[PDB]
Formats: C-alpha cells, sequence, structure tokens
C-alpha cells in the first residue's frame, strides 16, 4: 500500500508536468507558425510592389527608346 | 491567506473591473485613497477581505488586481479617476495599439509584444501571496484583446502556475451593444483556446443584462455603466464567500465541486434577484421565498436560455443579507412542487446553500434599489448550451463564405484554426447533449 | 494617440481637401491661425488624430498638399485656413499633367513623388502611433489620379502594416467635358482595388443629380458639389474625430466594412439634403447616395450609419431595426448583424440633426459598369491612345486594368447571388 501511495502522487506530478510541458510546446509552435505566415504574407506583398517598380522602370525605359 | 488575483483584460474587462472594485470598497468600508478605518491591523492581516486586498505599511488597502489593455484610453480613465490612488501604477498596463476586434492581433501580432511584461507584473502580485488560491479573469468574447490576449494569457498562466485554479467572467456578445461583425469568430476562437485552461467560467450575456435593465429598472437605453453596475452585483455575490466570513458561509470552491461534473462542463448559469428600482422597492419587501422563486424566472438569468427545456446537474443558492436557513428550506420545498425542475438521473437533486449575513450594497447614484436580502443562483443546466448554439450558427453563416477571414489570415492565422475551433465547439454542444441522456 | 496622415493630390483633391479641413477645424473649434476657441473639451480629446500641436497651443493639420502645377497651391494658401497648413508640407511641380494618367503615374509624378515621400516620412516619424493615411483626389484627371495612385503604392512599400484609405472622386460627363476620363478612372481603379483598404466612392454623377434634382440647382458649381462632399467627409470621420465606441479608428472600420479584401468600395450617403424616422428612411434612399447606384439593385454586405445631434437614442435603435426588417431582402443573410449604428450628440454646422451613411453594397457595380461602358467603347475606338503610349505605356496595361475592373464587378455579383444554404 505504501508503494501504491507513492505511485499515485508520482502519477499526479507526472500528468501535471506533462500538461505544463505540452501547453508550453503547443504555444511555442503556434507563435512560430504565426510568425512565418505573417512574414510570408508581408513578403509577398512587397514583392508584388517591387515588380511595380521594375515595371515602371521598363515603362520609362520604353519611352527613351521611343525617340 | 487564500489570496485571489483578478485580471481585467480589454475594455469590457477593465470597465467591469472598475464597477466591481468600487463596489468591493463600499462593501468593506475602504476609502478611495485605500484607507480602511475599521481595520486595526496595519500593514497586513489574515482577515477575509485580505483575499482580495493587500496592505501597505501606510495603511493602504490595494486590490490584488492587474488591468491590461492594448490601447491606453480606457485605463487612462482609471489612472485619473476617483479610485486612482487605489492602484499602484504597475498594476495598470497599456500598449499603444489595440487589437482592432481581431483575435489574431490580440493573441499574436500585438499581444506577444506585451505578454511578458504582463506576466512579470502578475508574478509580482503572486509572490506577495502566502497561499495563492487562483486567478479571476474578466474579459469580453467579442473584442480582439478580450478574446485574443486573454487566451494567450490563460495559456501562459497554465505554464507558469500549473494547475492553479483559473476562473472566468466572460462577456457574451449582444447586437444591442456589439462593436464588431466578427465577434462570433473571436468568440469561438477564444472559447476553443481557453477551454482546457479554465476551471470554471461564468458567462454574462449582454442581451440578458440589457433586457433586465430595460424591464426591471426602466432604463430606456442602457449604457455600459448601467450594465456593469448590475454585473458587479452578480460578481460580488459570487466572490462574497471569499471576501467575508460567517457560520453559514460556504466557500466558492465547495460550490465548484458540485458545479463541474466533467472538466469541459464548467459553465454555470447565473440568476440574480431582486433587480428592482427604488421607486418599486419602496414600501415593498421582497421575502426569501419571493427572491428565491425569482431565481427560476428565466427573465432574471445572466444568459438567455430556457432551463425548463433542459436538465439540471447542479443547483446552488448564494444568499446575502437578512436570511436564515428555515426560510430558505421552506422556499425551496414550495418551488420544487411548482417549477419545471428536472435533474439528470446520475446526480442528486439537493440544492446547495450558502448565506453571507453581510447585506447587499449599492453604488451612489445607481439604478438598483438597496434591499435587505439578495440571492444569486448558480446552476449547471444543459440549456446553457443554447448560447453556444446561437454563436456557432452565426459563425457558420460567415465562415461558409469565408467572410472577414482574410483579416485573420493576414495576421498569420490559418483556416485550420477556424475549423479546429469550430469542431471543438460542436463536440462541446454534443457533450452537453450527452450528459442529459438517461443512463442505461 | 492614433494619428492619421492626410494627403491631397491634384486640383479636385486639394479643393475638397481644403473644405474638409475648413469644416472640421470649425467643429473642433480652431481658427485659421491654429488656436483653440471652443467651449467643449470633447472637441480636443481626439484632436491629435488629425492635428499636430505646436508651441503656444497652435494646432497644425497633419496634411500634405500635392499637385504637378503650382496654381492650386496658391489657391489654398490664399483661401480660408490657408495660413494653418504647414508651409514645408506644400509640394508642387511646375509641369502639369494635362489629364494624362501616364504622366502622373510614370513620368512627371514619378520625379516629384520622392519629395512628397520625404514629407510623408517626416510627419509619420513624429507620430506616437500612426494608424494610416487618407487621400483625397479625383480619378478623371492626371495628377490626383495617376500620381495619387503612385503615392499609394510607394507609401504602402514603407508602411505596409498601415491602413490606406481614399476619398476618390469619380468622373461624370454631366460635370466634366473631358473625354479621356474613363481611361484615367479605369487605370486608377486597377490600382485602388489592389493597394487600398477602404475607398469612399464620391461620384460626380450623383453629386450633380442631387444638386440639380433635389436642391434644384441648375448650373451647379464645384462649390455646390463640394458642399455635399464636405458634409459627407465630415460624417464618415466623426467616429475617428470624437470619443466613440464604434469604428473609432481606420482599422476597426475596415474590419467591420470589408468582408473580402478587393470589395472595399463604399457608397456614402447623407441626410437631409426633422424626425428620427424619416432621417433614417432618407439615408437609405437612393436619392441620398453620393454614388450613382440604387441600393435596391443589389444587397448590402455591410453598413455603417452615424446619427448626429441631440435625439432619442431609443428611437434611433428602434428605427434602424425597423429598416432592416422591412428591407431584409437587401441585406445579405450570411453576414449576421452587418449594420452598425453610431451616435455623436454634437451636430454639424447649420443642422440640428443629421445622418451619414456608409454602405458596402454590391450595387456599387452600377458605377463601375458606367465607367466600363465608356472605357470599352473608347478602347475599340482607340481615341487618344498615343498620349499614353507616348509616355512608354503598353496597350496591355489598358486591357489588364479593364479585365480587373470586370472581375471586381462579377465578384460583387457573386456575393449578391449567394445564399445561406
Ligand atoms: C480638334 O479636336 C480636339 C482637340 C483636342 C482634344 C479633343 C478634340 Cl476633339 N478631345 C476629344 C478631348 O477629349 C480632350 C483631352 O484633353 C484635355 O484634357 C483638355 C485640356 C481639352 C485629351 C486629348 O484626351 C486627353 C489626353 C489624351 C491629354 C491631352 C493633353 O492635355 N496632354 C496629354 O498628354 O494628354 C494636351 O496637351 C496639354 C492638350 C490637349 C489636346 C488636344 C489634342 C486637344
Ligand atoms: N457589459 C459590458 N460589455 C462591454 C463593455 N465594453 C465593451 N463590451 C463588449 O465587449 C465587446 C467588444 O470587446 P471590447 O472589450 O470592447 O474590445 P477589446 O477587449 O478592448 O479588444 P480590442 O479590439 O483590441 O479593442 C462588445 O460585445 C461589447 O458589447 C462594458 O463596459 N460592459
Ligand atoms: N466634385 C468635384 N470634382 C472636381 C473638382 N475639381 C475637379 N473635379 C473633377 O476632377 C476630374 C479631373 O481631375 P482634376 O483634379 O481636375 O485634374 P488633376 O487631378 O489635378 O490632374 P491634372 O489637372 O491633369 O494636373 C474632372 O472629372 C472634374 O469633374 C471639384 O472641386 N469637386
Ligand atoms: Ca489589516
Ligand atoms: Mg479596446
Ligand atoms: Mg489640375
Amino acid at each position: 500500500k505504501r508503494e501504491h501511495e507513492r505511485e499515485v502522487i508520482q502519477k499526479a506530478i507526472e500528468e501535471n508536468n506533462n500538461f505544463i510541458k505540452m501547453a508550453k510546446e503547443k504555444l511555442a509552435q503556434k507563435m512560430e507558425s504565426n510568425k512565418e505566415n505573417r512574414e510570408a504574407h508581408l513578403a509577398a506583398m512587397l514583392e508584388r510592389l517591387q515588380e511595380k517598380d521594375k515595371h515602371a522602370e521598363e515603362v520609362r525605359k520604353n519611352k527613351e527608346l521611343k525617340e | 491567506m487564500r489570496e485571489c488575483i483578478s485580471i481585467h483584460v480589454g475594455q469590457a474587462g477593465v470597465q467591469i473591473g472598475n464597477a466591481c472594485w468600487e463596489l468591493y470598497c463600499l462593501e468593506h468600508g475602504i476609502q478611495p485613497d485605500g484607507q480602511m478605518p475599521s481595520d486595526k491591523t496595519i500593514g497586513g492581516g489574515d482577515d477575509s477581505f485580505n483575499t482580495f486586498f493587500s496592505e501597505t505599511g501606510a495603511g493602504k488597502h490595494v486590490p490584488r488586481a492587474v488591468f491590461v489593455d492594448l490601447e491606453p484610453t480606457v485605463i487612462d480613465e482609471v489612472r485619473t479617476g476617483t479610485y486612482r490612488q487605489l492602484f499602484h501604477p504597475e498594476q495598470l498596463i497599456t500598449g499603444k495599439e489595440d487589437a482592432a476586434n481581431n483575435y489574431a492581433r490580440g493573441h499574436y501580432t500585438i499581444g506577444k509584444e506585451i505578454i511578458d511584461l504582463v506576466l512579470d507584473r502578475i508574478r509580482k502580485l503572486a509572490d506577495q501571496c502566502t497561499g495563492l488560491q487562483g486567478f479571476l479573469v474578466f474579459h469580453s468574447f467579442g473584442g480582439g484583446t478580450g478574446s485574443g490576449f486573454t487566451s494567450l494569457l490563460m495559456e501562459r498562466l497554465s505554464v507558469d502556475y500549473g494547475k492553479k485554479s483559473k476562473l472566468e467572467f466572460s462577456i457574451y456578445p449582444a447586437p444591442q451593444v456589439s462593436t464588431a461583425v466578427v465577434e462570433p469568430y473571436n468568440s469561438i476562437l477564444t472559447t476553443h483556446t481557453t477551454l482546457e485552461h479554465s476551471d470554471c467560467a461564468f458567462m454574462v450575456d449582454n442581451e440578458a443584462i440589457y433586457d433586465i435593465c430595460r424591464r426591471n429598472l426602466d432604463i430606456e437605453r442602457p449604457t455600459y455603466t448601467n450594465l456593469n453596475r448590475l454585473i458587479s452585483q452578480i460578481v460580488s455575490s459570487i466572490t462574497a464567500s471569499l471576501r467575508f466570513d460567517g457560520a453559514l458561509n460556504v466557500d466558492l470552491t465547495e460550490f465548484q465541486t458540485n458545479l463541474v461534473p466533467y472538466p469541459r462542463i464548467h459553465f454555470p448559469l447565473a440568476t440574480y434577484a431582486p433587480v428592482i428600482s427604488a421607486e418599486k422597492a419602496y414600501h415593498e419587501q421582497l421575502s426569501v421565498a419571493e427572491i428565491t422563486n425569482a431565481c427560476f424566472e428565466p427573465a432574471n438569468q445572466m444568459v438567455k436560455c430556457d432551463p425548463r427545456h433542459g436538465k439540471y446537474m447542479a443547483c446552488c443558492l448564494l444568499y446575502r443579507g437578512d436570511v436564515v436557513p428555515k426560510d430558505v428550506n421552506a422556499a425551496i420545498a414550495t418551488i420544487k412542487t411548482k417549477r419545471s425542475i428536472q435533474f439528470v438521473d446520475w446526480c442528486p437533486t439537493g440544492f446547495k446553500v450558502g448565506i453571507n449575513y453581510q447585506p447587499p450594497t449599492v453604488v451612489p447614484g445607481g439604478d438598483l434599489a438597496k434591499v435587505q436580502r439578495a440571492v444569486c443562483m448558480l446552476s449547471n443546466t444543459t440549456a446553457i448550451a443554447e448560447a453556444w448554439a446561437r454563436l456557432d450558427h452565426k459563425f457558420d453563416l460567415m465562415y461558409a463564405k469565408r467572410a472577414f477571414v482574410h483579416w485573420y489570415v493576414g495576421e498569420g492565422m490559418e483556416e485550420g484554426e477556424f475549423s479546429e475551433a469550430r469542431e471543438d465547439m460542436a463536440a462541446l454542444e454534443k457533450d452537453y447533449e450527452e450528459v442529459g441522456v438517461d443512463s442505461v | 494617440m492614433r494619428e492619421i496622415v492626410h494627403i491631397q493630390a491634384g486640383q479636385c483633391g486639394n479643393q475638397i481637401g481644403a473644405k474638409f479641413w475648413e469644416v472640421i477645424s470649425d467643429e473642433h473649434g480652431i481658427d485659421p491661425t491654429g488656436s483653440y476657441h471652443g467651449d467643449s473639451d470633447l472637441q480636443l480629446e481626439r484632436i491629435n488624430v488629425y492635428y499636430n500641436e505646436a508651441t503656444g497651443n497652435k494646432y497644425v493639420p497633419r496634411a500634405i498638399l500635392v499637385d504637378l502645377e503650382p496654381g492650386t497651391m496658391d489657391s489654398v494658401r490664399s483661401g480660408p485656413f490657408g495660413q494653418i497648413f504647414r508651409p514645408d508640407n506644400f509640394v508642387f511641380g511646375q509641369s502639369g499633367a494635362g489629364n494624362n494618367w501616364a504622366k502622373g503615374h510614370y513620368t512627371e509624378g514619378a520625379e516629384l513623388v520622392d519629395s512628397v515621400l520625404d514629407v510623408v516620412r517626416k510627419e509619420s516619424e513624429s507620430c506616437d502611433c500612426l494608424q494610416g493615411f487618407q487621400l483625397t483626389h479625383s480619378l478623371g484627371g492626371g495628377t490626383g489620379s495617376g500620381m495619387g495612385t503612385l503615392l499609394i503604392s510607394k507609401i504602402r512599400e514603407e508602411y505596409p502594416d498601415r491602413i490606406m484609405n481614399t476619398f476618390s472622386v469619380m468622373p461624370s460627363p454631366k460635370v466634366s467635358d473631358t473625354v479621356v476620363e474613363p481611361y484615367n478612372a479605369t487605370l486608377s481603379v486597377h490600382q485602388l482595388v489592389e493597394n487600398t483598404d477602404e475607398t469612399y466612392c464620391i461620384d460626380n454623377e450623383a453629386l450633380y443629380d442631387i444638386c440639380f434634382r433635389t436642391l434644384k440647382l441648375t448650373t451647379p458649381t464645384y462649390g455646390d458639389l463640394n458642399h455635399l462632399v464636405s458634409a459627407t467627409m465630415s460624417g464618415v470621420t466623426t467616429c475617428l474625430r470624437f470619443p466613440g465606441q464604434l469604428n473609432a479608428d481606420l482599422r476597426k472600420l475596415a474590419v467591420n466594412m470589408v468582408p473580402f479584401p478587393r470589395l472595399h468600395f463604399f457608397m456614402p450617403g447623407f441626410a437631409p439634403l426633422l424626425t428620427v424616422p424619416e432621417l433614417t428612411q432618407q439615408m437609405f434612399d437612393s436619392k441620398n447616395m453620393m454614388a450613382a447606384c440604387d441600393p435596391r439593385h443589389g444587397r448590402y454586405l455591410t453598413v455603417a450609419a452615424i446619427f448626429r445631434g441631440r435625439m432619442s437614442m431609443k428611437e434611433v435603435d428602434e428605427q434602424m431595426l425597423n429598416v432592416q426588417n422591412k428591407n431584409s431582402s437587401y441585406f445579405v443573410e450570411w453576414i449576421p448583424n452587418n449594420v452598425k449604428t453610431a451616435v455623436c450628440d454634437i451636430p454639424p454646422r447649420g443642422l440640428k440633426m443629421s445622418a451619414t451613411f456608409i454602405g458596402n453594397s454590391t450595387a456599387i457595380q452600377e458605377l463601375f459598369k458606367r465607367i466600363s461602358e465608356q472605357f470599352t467603347a473608347m478602347f475599340r475606338r482607340k481615341a487618344f491612345l498615343h498620349w499614353y503610349t507616348g509616355e512608354g505605356m503598353d496597350e496591355m496595361e489598358f486591357t489588364e486594368a479593364e479585365s480587373n475592373m470586370n472581375d471586381l464587378v462579377s465578384e460583387y455579383q457573386q456575393y449578391q447571388d449567394a445564399t445561406a444554404d
């Protein structure tokens, strides 16, 4: 019975730690996943704007080769 | 000891915090500067009101509370308000840019910038505790901060404080005072994320409170001030067992044992009485039997639902004021032979009772009549699932077309989080359905 | 605080821009010197949203005045509240666009755009917390249209996490005899649908018809049209300028008004041109829309409505509920509670009470179809294409802009036809 008593409190500690652990890891993964996604969305935005600049160069270029 | 730490998140959480802590001060005879003449133990104590107030050497009684909002204008009013001396400046935390009714911004983009600072300030309160019992978290379902930042905080609190108890007072959205079309999204996301991390959550339907102010107090167009003063009374009734002592006093944790049959089934329905104007309360005394019977009028519930079409898993009565057990028992016996009260078959039908002799209090210039006795019923009914059903339906209407979803995706979220959250809500509705079925 | 950086480009942009500042400076109780002479603290609580406070309690508009010709610049500086604007924030070229979108967007404007950005940057960096930009301009000209859409792209490169709002004035043959305007409008819309978060569609066709048919003003001047614009612009910014719960900032407005990113073109409305009931009935009436569209030819995705003045708020709630029930077919059912109501108890000047309307209606397509009708006919005609290709433009950029606006129309049609089940 003494050994059973030890196993019960050890189980409670284990499960409590496992809950803390999985919560810590689950959260860290979410914030990482969110950081990548938001950055990837902003990066795609700038890239589209940066080819509007390249396009504008090509347009001004096309006007000099117009004369 | 048994200290409780309150955390007020977002506009709704903060402004309800203002009402509650103003009300507590009047109940305990604490002045706006924090002084409490009746308290002879200067600089500390083990009294019941010390569960919510710490004490400085200068005799100031300071709320065990943190106020957090991602925008400063609501908390600024606290910093310059009547009770500004009550709080240490570090208890009042503000960012510069709110979450814009967006869960993603509250949980991720904006929230992550201030979460560490918030946990540090919470830690500072906790280390002053000799026996911390747990946290009380006030927030809206609809706001970006109330939803997003709260769920982030609750996750972090579970890591930093293990299985230490965490209670919620959650403001459930109503169209009469709604601020955003996406509040159903924010509601489902925060409910899903906080579910594992909350031990007990008291939902407050703004429409329920709105109707009570209109019908029982004759307020043509209730303001947040009208709602919050009513809400603070229900909150006060629930926390009264922690803040006061008494022979017939029953601790909130004892009620909690009865109210939560399974971890996910932790949403009690609150019903408060009497809500009555000074004009009507004059030359009219509401007896124990009358206010108790009022607890089974659905018009008096904090959440719109019909318990008469559901099943009970618990029924708790929290009295305060001039009340004795004899009258309670008589009132209950009458009610059971006249109301539609039906329990599930796996639970006993006895009503659990608590009495705090400290009478109800009202804030100056408030709409509520000062009465000699009040009661708050805390019941566990399957019917509260109706509140989930209404929210989930509104969620489905918009998500089918992916309306407004791009605001969330733009902040780093994925559609998988929406579907995961909605599936959890569907399982929760099914859970409340399963517990109501008769055993085999 | 939460600052907005105002920009006005071209003639139209500076005209309505100046009147905008005249009207709100009056509401916030500040004179053309920049000093405060009001009576209510509510006038100053959120003053920093649009104004910089200088030494000696002098409030300076956070405004940037732009044009490819120095003419209008003198007009503003000589006009009322001309001495309130920051001198350094005046940015003028000398060339002039001549209603050539290509000149404004690729050539003449591209050489002035940087000195504008320098002023944008200087204003921005001094913000406690910049929320975004609002631009006033027309789409029918060359500067406000072509350069205005260039500035937007350029600003969005340096401030991609800020809100970009615009007050775009739409061209109409009833007001301007210029024939190439449907080119400039389509080319602009091609840019606005991609790079703005919120666009208020100010339609000269609607402004004309209101003045002529309701105000009974044959031969309406730009002053008459702008009196409507100013009252409107005052209305749709009230929630930004005064203490409030609802759409209090540009981002929260966008989140409530834009269910899909491309569908961000609002038709504003104003009433009157009284009782709470008929104020409400008027603001939902087609005759009171500042966009030449019939809302009963489509469905509302979202709606924002602010009432101004002292009135029974119980009555406003009841009647806003009343309108939604009697006109339930004209609000999409797959967006619950899409109509939001605000109330500011300080009325505008002259009126004891008014109501401003902001609708995201699929009926806005009627406006884009009008422009497209002109554009498509012009494209077949190929009338004045050399002025654009002369600056280096290609014929495809015309085609792409056309089909993109066609897509916008069909997308508004898609969600108009959608059902809950
Ligand atoms: C003899 O017949 C006509 C003679 C003229 C115009 C017309 C007719 Cl029919 N029509 C039909 C119009 O609709 C007017 C319109 O121009 C106007 O904006 C306005 C100033 C008149 C326009 C050309 O379509 C506009 C742009 C292609 C613009 C034209 C310009 O402004 N610069 C530029 O690069 O592009 C240019 O040089 C300054 C002056 C004006 C042109 C000339 C060609 C007169
Ligand atoms: N009962 C009550 N409800 C409130 C109060 N303030 C806001 N709400 C409700 O809360 C919801 C909006 O969430 P808020 O708390 O205002 O927003 P937030 O938490 O600050 O999050 P942000 O988007 O960042 O501003 C709406 O449904 C409101 O009706 C209040 O003082 N009392
Ligand atoms: N409502 C209104 N519309 C105006 C006003 N001024 C010009 N417009 C319209 O603007 C369109 C042409 O654009 P403009 O602003 O005049 O030209 P711009 O943007 O300055 O470009 P450029 O003149 O070529 O340098 C026409 O369709 C006009 O009807 C105004 O004061 N009020
Ligand atoms: Ca003490
Ligand atoms: Mg807020
Ligand atoms: Mg011009």
